[PDB]
DNA sequence: AAGGGAAAATAAACAATACATAACAAAACATATAAAAACCA
DNA sequence: TGGTTTTTATATGTTTTGTTATGTATTGTTTATTTTCCCTT
C-alpha cells in the first residue's frame, strides 16, 4: 500500500535542525550575488509597509462598497407607501453579485425576516415553501425569547401565534442560475398571501445580467404582478466608476513620489479589466499586486526610494544605473551642447565621486503627474458634475499628453482645458523606478494563453529542454538524444499535419519512419544489466515493438491531455483529434 | 494533405470529407503483439534512462524559482502549475522539501502539515478530504442556526471557516497539494466549489497542478476570484508512470477513466496472500449476487444491495480460515477501504454491509487476472 | 386581397400563446401530465426538465386539436375559416 | 482564354449512437424513544 | 444502593444526488449524380 496510490494523504514533513541563519524571507541577493543581506532585508520591510499601507486602504474601500449598498437598498427597502396595499414592492438589482448582506429594521410591533433563496436551495416549489417557512418561524423564535406545518397556513396564523403583524422580505440569490418555471410558481404560490391583512412581502431579484432576459422567461401575468411597484437599482463595481476610480488612486498616493507606471503598463492595466465586466477590483488589486510584487523582487534599487539608504551607494550600483537610456541621452546632450571632455569625464565613471553625488540631486523631485491626476479628478468632478470617467485611462491619457483631446468628449471642459493642460517632461533615471511590462510577465502569469504555451511546448520542445554538448557523451543516451526527439514532441508533429480522423496503425507506421533503427537498438543493449531486456533485443522483432511500447504511452499521453478523441467506441482502430495550434 | 496546418484556417481546412476508397481501413491487429510485462520492460527502461541528462539539468534550472513561488504563496496566491510532461515529482519535492520547513523557519517546533491530493486517482472523494481537513484546523463544528434545513455541512462548514480565519493571523499553518486538479474524479463542480472557497482562506496556500489543456474552462469568473491563481508553466516531459496505473496503458486510454478497477488491480499485486484471499472471497460472494439481483448481463456498477453484510462475511472467511475473528477481519478490510476498493455502510436495518464499487464485467476480469492464479 | 386589420406584435401574441397552453390547445411536447401515483409525481418534481430550461420561443410544443377538426367547430360565416384548410 | 476533371455538394437509404427522462437507489440530513451507562447523592 | 440525567442503539422519515434503461431523435456512412472553379494546355 503506497502513498501514491492513495487519495490525500498527509505528510507531516521532518525540518532540519537549525540552517544557522535568520535568511528565512523569500527575497534573493541581486546583482548575481554582490548585493548585502542588509539591503535584501531592507528591501523585504519596505516591500511590505507600501504593500500594507495600500491594502489598508483598499479594505477600506470595500468596507465602504457594502456600507453604501446596505443603505441605498434600505432607503429603496422602506417607506413607499402605497394607497392600494395589495402588492409586493419588487427590487431589482442590475448586475449584482450575490454577496451582499441585508439589515432590516428593528421597528417593533411588526416582525421583520429576512428570507434568502439560492438556487440551490430551489429545486421545486414545495422546497422553497418549506424553507421559508422554517426560515420565518426559526427567527421569530429567535426574537420571542409547540410545533408548525411548514407551510402558507403560517403567514396566516402569524398574528394569532406571535402577537405582530409580519413583513417577510425575499432575496433571491442568483436568479439567472434559477429555473424561472419554479419561481414563476412560487411569485403565484405568494400571492395567495394577500387577503390576510397584516402581512406584506417584498421580493429582491439579484439579476447578474439583464432585465430584458428576465421578462422573456416569467409567463405574462407575473409580469403585470410585479409592475405595481418595482424598482430598478443599477449594483455594480463597474458603475460609473467610481470604486475602480478609489482603489486606483489609493494605488498612487502609495506609489507618489517615489514609483512611475508606465503608460504600456497602464494601458494594459485598461485592457485586461475590461475583458471582466462582472469582477473588476479583485482583479484590479491583482494586477497592482503582482506588479508591485515584481518590482520589488527584481529591482537591487528597490532600496533607494527611502532617502536614508542613498548614503549606502557602491560600485556595482554604480556600474548598473548608468546605462538607463535616459541618462545617455543626458550624456549625448553634453557632447552636442558643450565641447570640452571634463565636465562628462567627471560625470563618467574615471570620476568616483561625482557619478554618485549626481545620483543624489535626482531623487527628491516630487514627480508630480500623482498629484496633478488626484487634481484634474477632484476638478473634472465637482465643477461640471461629470461622474462617468476611468480615473485609470484618464491617467493613461495624462502620461501621453493626449488630457485634452479626451476631455473634448464632454463638451463642457472647453473653457477649462488651458488651465488643466499638462505636459509631461521625461525625468532622469525614470527607468529605475517605474513599473512597466515590456518583457511579458503580467500576461505570462496572470492571464496566460494557456493551451498556446502547451502546443508550443510539444511542437518546438527546443525552448523547454536543454540541448547539451559535454554530458551527452558520458552517458547512456547521449547518442540517441542528438537524433531523437522526445515521444511527446515527436508525436505532436506527427499529430500536426495530419487530418481530422486518423487510423492509428497508420499513424503507429508515420511514427516508425521517423525514429533511427540501429540507435535505438544500439541504446537498448547499451545496459548489460538487466538480462531480460537483452532477450527482447536479440529477437528479429525487436524495434518494431520497442516502438510500439512507445508510441502507446504517448497515445495514451495525449487523451488525458485531451488532444485525441477515441471515435466510436466498439472499433478501437481510428482517432479524432481534437485541438489545433494556434486557435 | 492539407495546406493549412493551425489556425481556424487550419481547423476548416483538415475537416474535409475522406472518400471510400480513400479511407484505409487498417486495424490496429496488424501490430506487434506486446506482453504486458515487456511493456513494463521497454517503458521504464526508456522513463529512467532516454533523456534524463536533458531533464535532470532543466529541473535544476527551475528548481531556482522555488523562492520566487514562496514569495506568491505568502501573499495570498494560489499557484497553479500547467505544462507537458508530469509534474508530480515536481510539486512534492517543491512543497515538501522546500516549502514546508521554510514558512515554519519564517513564522519564529514542527514543520506545517502538508496534506497532498491525488486527483489522478478517480476515487477522489471530496467528503474524505475534507474530513481530512478539519483534523488538521479542528474548526468549530456547525451550530443549529447555521445548518440551514438540509444545507451542505461540507459547504456551510467551509464558509464558517471563512469568517472565523479573516480575523486571525496571517500565519499559514495548511498546504493542500492538489496534483491534477483537472483529474477524473476531482474536475467535477462539488469538488471545485470546496477547494474554490477553500483558497479564500489565507492562512492554507494552495499548489495545484494540471494535465487536461481545456482545463481553464473549469473556473467562471467567481471562482477564478477566489483561488486568484499564478499560472506557471512547467514543462518537463516526464513520463507520468504513477499516473499511468489507475488507467490502462495497453488499451491506449479507452479504459474509460473512471472505473478505478484498473487502479485496483495495481493494489493487489504486491498484498498479503492472506490479504488476497480474503478480497477474493468478498468478490465472489458479491458477484453471486449481483447475477442474481440484477438479473442482467449489462454493465450495472456494484452497490449496497449486491453487498455481503460484515457478520455474515466473518463467518464466510472463519471457515476458509482467513480471519480469526471479527476484530483481525476489520483490521485487513480497513486498508481496502482506505483505498476505497471495499466500502462499508449501514443499511436501513441495521445491517452492515460490506460491497465493492465496481461493475460485474470489471469485477470478473479482476478475478481472473490477479486473484484466481493463487 | 382586400377595413384592415391589426397585426399584434411579437411582444404582445406571447400572452395569446401562454392562455392556449393553460386552456389545453396546445400541450408541451413529449409531456407526461400527471403520474399515476405519488412516488412518480415526486421524482419528477426533483428532476428539471429540457423545456423548462430552454428559452420561451424555441419550445417545442404539440396540439390538441387539429386542423381538420379546427374547420368543422369554426362557423363559415368567419373571416378566417379559408385558413382552416391548407 | 478554354477546358479537363477532381474536389465539393446533394440526395437518399440505412445503420449506429446519443439524448431526455423515468424509475430508482443510496447517502446525507434529521428526529424519536427505550435501554444502557454514568453519575451525583 | 438509588434516583436522575445523559448517551447510545435501534428505528424510521426527508431531501439531494447520482446511476441506469430505454424509446425516440440525431448523426454518420455509403453510393449515385451534379456543379465549381484550379491547374494544365
Amino acid at each position: 500500500f503506497a502513498d501514491a496510490q492513495r487519495s490525500h494523504y498527509t505528510v507531516y514533513p521532518s525540518l532540519p535542525q537549525s540552517n544557522k541563519n535568520d535568511k528565512h524571507i523569500p527575497f534573493v541577493k541581486l546583482l548575481s550575488g554582490k548585493e548585502s543581506e542588509v539591503n535584501v532585508e531592507k528591501r523585504w520591510e519596505l516591500y511590505h509597509q507600501l504593500h500594507s499601507h495600500f491594502h489598508d486602504q483598499v479594505d477600506h474601500i470595500i468596507d465602504n462598497i457594502e456600507a453604501d449598498l446596505k443603505a441605498e437598498i434600505s432607503d429603496l427597502l422602506y417607506s413607499e407607501t402605497t394607497q392600494k396595499r395589495r402588492c409586493f414592492n419588487t427590487i431589482f438589482l442590475l448586475g449584482s453579485d450575490s454577496t451582499t448582506k441585508i439589515e432590516l429594521k428593528d421597528e417593533s410591533s411588526r416582525y421583520n425576516v429576512l428570507i434568502e433563496l439560492t438556487p440551490k436551495e430551489s429545486p421545486n416549489v414545495r422546497m422553497m415553501l418549506r424553507r421559508s417557512m422554517y426560515k420565518l418561524y426559526s427567527a421569530a423564535d429567535a426574537e420571542e425569547h409547540n410545533d408548525v406545518s411548514y407551510d402558507l397556513s403560517l403567514v396566516e396564523n402569524f398574528k394569532r401565534l406571535f402577537g405582530k403583524d409580519l413583513a417577510m422580505v425575499f432575496n433571491f440569490k442568483d436568479v439567472d442560475s434559477i429555473n424561472f418555471n419554479t419561481l414563476d410558481n412560487f411569485i403565484i404560490l405568494l400571492k395567495s398571501a394577500f387577503k390576510y391583512d397584516h402581512v406584506k412581502i417584498s421580493l429582491i431579484f439579484n439579476i447578474n445580467t439583464n432585465l430584458s432576459n428576465i421578462e422573456k422567461n416569467l409567463r405574462q401575468s407575473t409580469i403585470r404582478l410585479l409592475k405595481r411597484n418595482y424598482h430598478k437599482l443599477d449594483v455594480s463595481s463597474n458603475k460609473g466608476f467610481k470604486y475602480g476610480n478609489q482603489i486606483f488612486q489609493s494605488f498612487l498616493d502609495t506609489v507618489d513620489g517615489k514609483l512611475n507606471l508606465s503608460d504600456r503598463f497602464v494601458e494594459f492595466i485598461l485592457s485586461k479589466m475590461a475583458n471582466n465586466t462582472n469582477h473588476n477590483l479583485q482583479l484590479l488589486t491583482k494586477m497592482l499586486d503582482y506588479s508591485l510584487m515584481s518590482y520589488f523582487f527584481q529591482n537591487a534599487f528597490s532600496v533607494f526610494i527611502d532617502p536614508v539608504n542613498v548614503d549606502f551607494l557602491n560600485d556595482d550600483y554604480l556600474k548598473i544605473l548608468s546605462r538607463c537610456p535616459t541618462f545617455m541621452f543626458f550624456v549625448e546632450g553634453l557632447i552636442k551642447q558643450h565641447a570640452p571632455a571634463d565636465e562628462i569625464l567627471s560625470l563618467l565613471t574615471n570620476k568616483n565621486r561625482g557619478l554618485e553625488e549626481f545620483f543624489v540631486e535626482f531623487l527628491v523631485r516630487e514627480n508630480p503627474i500623482n498629484g496633478h491626476a488626484k487634481f484634474v479628478a477632484r476638478f473634472l468632478e465637482e465643477e461640471l458634475n461629470i461622474t462617468n470617467f476611468n480615473l485609470i485611462e484618464l491617467y493613461h491619457n495624462l502620461l501621453i499628453g493626449k488630457l485634452d483631446s479626451y476631455l473634448d468628449r464632454w463638451s463642457a471642459c472647453k473653457e477649462y482645458k488651458d488651465r488643466l493642460h499638462f505636459e509631461p517632461i521625461d525625468t532622469i533615471f525614470q527607468e529605475l523606478f517605474t513599473l512597466d511590462n515590456r518583457s511579458g510577465l503580467l500576461t505570462q502569469s496572470i492571464f496566460p494563453s494557456y493551451k498556446s504555451n502547451i502546443e508550443d511546448n510539444l511542437l518546438s520542445w527546443e525552448q523547454v529542454l536543454p540541448s547539451l554538448d559535454k554530458e551527452n557523451y558520458d552517458t547512456l543516451s547521449g547518442d540517441l538524444d542528438k537524433i531523437m526527439a522526445p515521444v511527446l514532441g515527436q508525436l505532436f508533429k506527427l499529430y500536426r499535419e495530419a487530418n481530422m480522423t486518423i487510423n492509428i496503425y497508420d499513424f503507429y507506421i508515420a511514427f516508425r519512419e521517423t525514429l533511427p533503427k540501429e540507435e535505438i537498438l544500439n541504446f537498448i543493449r547499451k545496459d548489460p544489466s538487466n538480462t531480460k531486456l537483452l532477450e527482447l533485443a536479440e529477437t528479429p522483432d525487436a524495434f518494431d515493438k520497442v516502438a510500439l511500447i512507445l508510441f502507446m504511452q504517448a497515445i495514451f499521453a495525449f487523451e488525458n491531455m485531451g488532444l485525441i478523441k477515441f471515435q466510436s467506441t466498439k472499433s478501437y482502430d481510428l482517432v479524432e483529434k481534437c485541438v489545433w495550434r494556434g486557435i | 494533405a492539407s495546406s493549412f496546418l493551425d489556425t481556424f484556417e487550419g481547423y476548416f481546412d483538415q475537416r474535409k470529407i475522406v472518400r471510400t476508397n480513400a479511407k484505409s481501413r487498417h486495424t490496429m491487429s496488424m501490430a506487434p503483439d506486446v506482453t504486458r510485462e515487456e511493456f513494463s520492460l521497454v517503458s521504464n527502461f526508456f522513463n529512467e534512462n532516454f533523456q534524463k541528462r536533458p531533464r535532470q539539468k532543466l529541473f535544476e534550472i527551475q528548481k531556482k524559482m522555488f523562492p520566487q513561488y514562496w514569495f506568491e504563496l505568502t501573499q495570498g496566491f494560489s499557484l497553479l502549475f500547467y505544462g507537458v510532461g508530469s509534474k508530480r515529482n515536481f510539486l512534492e519535492e517543491f512543497a515538501i522539501d522546500y516549502l514546508s520547513p521554510k514558512i515554519a523557519y519564517s513564522q519564529l517546533v514542527n514543520s506545517i502539515p502538508c496534506l497532498i491530493l491525488n486527483g489522478y486517482n478517480p476515487s477522489c472523494n471530496y467528503r474524505d478530504v475534507f474530513k481530512e481537513i478539519t483534523d488538521l484546523l479542528v474548526p468549530a463544528e456547525l451550530t443549529r442556526s447555521e445548518t440551514k434545513y438540509w444545507g451542505n455541512h461540507v459547504i456551510l462548514q467551509i464558509q464558517k471557516m471563512i469568517d472565523f480565519y479573516k480575523n486571525q493571523p496571517l500565519d499559514i499553518k495548511l498546504i493542500l497539494v492538489v496534483h491534477n486538479l483537472d483529474g477524473p474524479s476531482i474536475r467535477k463542480n462539488t469538488f471545485q466549489t470546496m477547494l474554490s472557497f477553500l483558497s479564500v482562506i489565507r492562512q492554507i496556500a494552495i499548489v495545484a497542478s494540471t494535465d487536461h489543456i481545456y482545463a481553464p474552462l473549469l473556473w467562471d469568473n467567481m471562482k477564478a476570484q477566489n483561488y486568484n491563481f499564478v499560472f506557471h508553466d512547467i514543462s518537463n516531459f516526464e513520463p507520468s508512470t504513477v499516473e499511468s496505473t489507475f488507467q490502462d496503458v495497453m488499451k491506449m486510454g479507452k479504459s474509460d477513466t473512471s472505473s478505478g478497477a484498473e487502479g485496483a488491480k495495481y493494489v493487489l499485486q504486491s498484498l498479503t496472500v492472506n490479504s488476497k484471499k480474503m478480497y477474493k472471497l468478498l468478490i465472489e460472494t458479491q458477484m453471486q449476487n449481483m447475477g442474481n439481483l440484477s438479473a442482467n448481463t449489462g454493465p450495472k456498477r456494484g452497490t449496497q444491495r449486491t453487498g455481503v453484510e460484515l457478520k455474515l462475511f466473518n463467518h464466510l472467511c472463519a471457515a476458509d480460515f482467513i480471519a480469526s475473528n471479527e476484530i483481525a477481519l476489520r483490521s485487513m478490510l480497513r486498508e481496502f477501504i482506505e483505498h476505497k476498493m471495499a466500502n462499508i455502510t449501514k443499511n436501513n436495518s441495521g445491517m452492515e454491509i460490506i460491497w465493492v464499487p465496481y461493475t460485474y464485467a470489471e469485477l470478473e476480469k479482476l478475478l481472473k487476472t490477479v486473484l484466481n492464479t493463487l | 386581397r382586400i377595413n384592415t386589420i391589426k397585426l399584434w406584435l411579437k411582444k404582445d401574441v406571447k400572452n395569446v400563446w401562454e392562455n392556449l397552453v393553460q386552456l389545453d390547445f396546445f400541450t408541451e411536447k413529449s409531456a407526461v401530465g400527471l403520474r399515476d401515483n405519488a412516488t412518480a409525481a415526486f421524482y419528477a418534481s426533483n428532476y428539471q426538465f429540457q423545456g423548462t430550461m430552454i428559452p420561451f420561443d424555441l419550445r417545442s410544443y404539440q396540439m390538441q386539436i387539429i386542423l381538420q377538426e379546427l374547420r368543422r367547430i369554426i362557423p363559415k360565416s368567419n373571416m378566417y375559416y379559408s385558413w382552416t384548410q391548407l
